[PDB]
Formats: structure tokens, C-alpha cells, sequence
DNA sequence: CCATGTCAAGTACTTTTTTCC
DNA sequence: TGGAAAAAAGTACTTGACATGG
């Protein structure tokens, strides 16, 4: 797919969460959509907000958390 | 010790009342005056102060 | 007059509203203490709130 | 109504308030009352505080939140 | 000159938010 | 539940560089 290739910096996402992301070797859309919604929570300084944020943004573009990937990465 | 119009025009002009510095044309058509009035009130206003 | 003690003055000071003369920056710091940038910066949000009151 | 198509800086608001609005797509207090109170504290930088003002300076001009809206916009 | 004004960042302190137990 | 305590947004002020017209 084309939007899966995609930074994660195409998410206007705010400071917190892109920190926490950066800190969190998750560079690409893709790596994200494969992280569940509780494998996240854990994330330090990611909490109910950003991690509510990043799921509306996900919705926002058609995409969900905890996806079933084929064919990751490079 | 200025008057009531002559603090008025240095506002005006000085832009102390809207951030704007306004030209003499502008306040004299807020006052009913002429240019020339104005200018004549506003130096004399600054005179005053010196 | 939504603006703080402060902000008023430095306009006056900066247009001369206080004795006629209009002051630089550099004077206008010295006098509250400041540098020149502050007053600047000062001034110029004392600007902008007369424009959106 | 005609206090409806204002911008929203005609609030004062504080910075952050304003700031997370201009981020959101919200330019004019008519597009402001149809949101929610929940939808805007999912709104990034905006906690209870700047809900909690927000509340008050539309309640202080006869204004709430989450109103329903009809004919809108108007250009 | 060159003194004053302007810009882009940069440091350091307060307030608000947001996590997380 | 609720509240301490991290992190971010904001607010005051500095600094040095630049331009620029005075």
C-alpha cells in the first residue's frame, strides 16, 4: 500500500506523542498500525490523550491500531 | 496640563488609541477640523510638554 | 487602558507622550531596567492589543 | 445570529485557548458553539482549565457550548 | 560611520496540561 | 479518585547579528 510507507511526521502529530514515538524506534505509518492499542499505553509519557489523539488521526486517514501486517518491513 | 483635545489628537496621531498612528486628514475628520488645525493643536500640545 | 502600567508608559515614553520628545529604545530600558529588545517587544504587543480590543 | 459569524479572537481568549483553536480549524465563534465540551477536550493542549474558561466568556455573552446549528455557513 | 531599530534564537522561570500510581 | 510529579506550552527577558537610513 502507499500510505503505509509513509513517516509517521505526515501525522501532524504533537510534540508528546512524535517524542514518544522517535523514542520508540517507530519511524514509518506502518510500524505503528502493527502496535496494539495496550502495546502503547506502556510507552512511557504516552498516555490516555495522545494515545485517544492518535487513534482519531488514525481513523482520520482510514487506519486503525493493532493491524495485521504481510511482507514487514524494509 | 493639556486639554481634553489636545491629549485626544497625540493619541490619535501617536496611534495610542487604536495602535494605528493616524495622518492629520483622519483626525481632523473626526474632530470636524481641518489638517492644518490639527497640526497646529498637536505642536502645540508638544510644546506644551517640552 | 487594557493595558498594564507598564505597557502604557513605554508608549508615551516611546512617542514622546511624556515630554514631547520620542525616546530610542536603548533610553526607554535603561529606565525600566531593560534592553532595548524587551521594550521593542513591549511596545509592539501594546500595538497589537489596541488593534484587537 | 450577528455575534455568531465574529472571529473567535473577539473572545480575548488566553493563548493556549487560542492557539489550539487556530490549530483546529475553528476561525469563527459559530463554528465554535457547535462543538461539544467532550469534543474539544480531545483537542491537543486544551485541558480544564481553557474548557473551563472557554465556558465562562461564551456564558458571559449568552453563549454555550454543543448548540445545534442550522443554514451554516454563510460564506 | 553608527546609532537605533528589527530579526532569529536562545536561556531561564511560571502556568497548564497529562501522565500514571 | 485524585493528586504528585514529568513534560510541554507559554511568558519574560538577553544576546549577537544584521540592515539601514539618518
Amino acid at each position: 500500500d502507499p500510505i503505509l510507507l509513509r513517516p509517521v511526521d505526515d501525522l501532524e502529530l504533537t510534540v508528546r506523542s512524535a517524542n514518544c514515538l522517535k523514542a520508540e524506534a517507530i519511524h514509518y505509518i506502518g510500524d505503528l498500525v502493527q502496535r496494539t492499542e495496550v502495546e502503547l499505553l506502556k510507552t512511557p509519557n504516552l498516555g490516555k490523550k495522545s494515545l485517544t489523539e492518535i487513534k482519531d488521526v488514525l481513523a482520520s486517514r482510514g487506519l486503525s491500531l493493532g493491524m495485521r501486517l504481510e511482507n514487514w518491513p524494509p | 496640563k493639556l486639554s481634553e483635545r489636545e491629549a485626544m489628537v497625540l493619541k490619535m496621531r501617536k496611534g495610542l488609541i487604536d495602535g494605528r498612528e493616524h495622518t492629520l486628514e483622519e483626525v481632523g475628520a473626526y474632530f470636524g477640523v481641518t489638517r492644518e488645525r490639527i497640526r497646529q493643536i498637536e505642536n502645540k500640545a508638544l510644546r506644551k510638554l517640552r
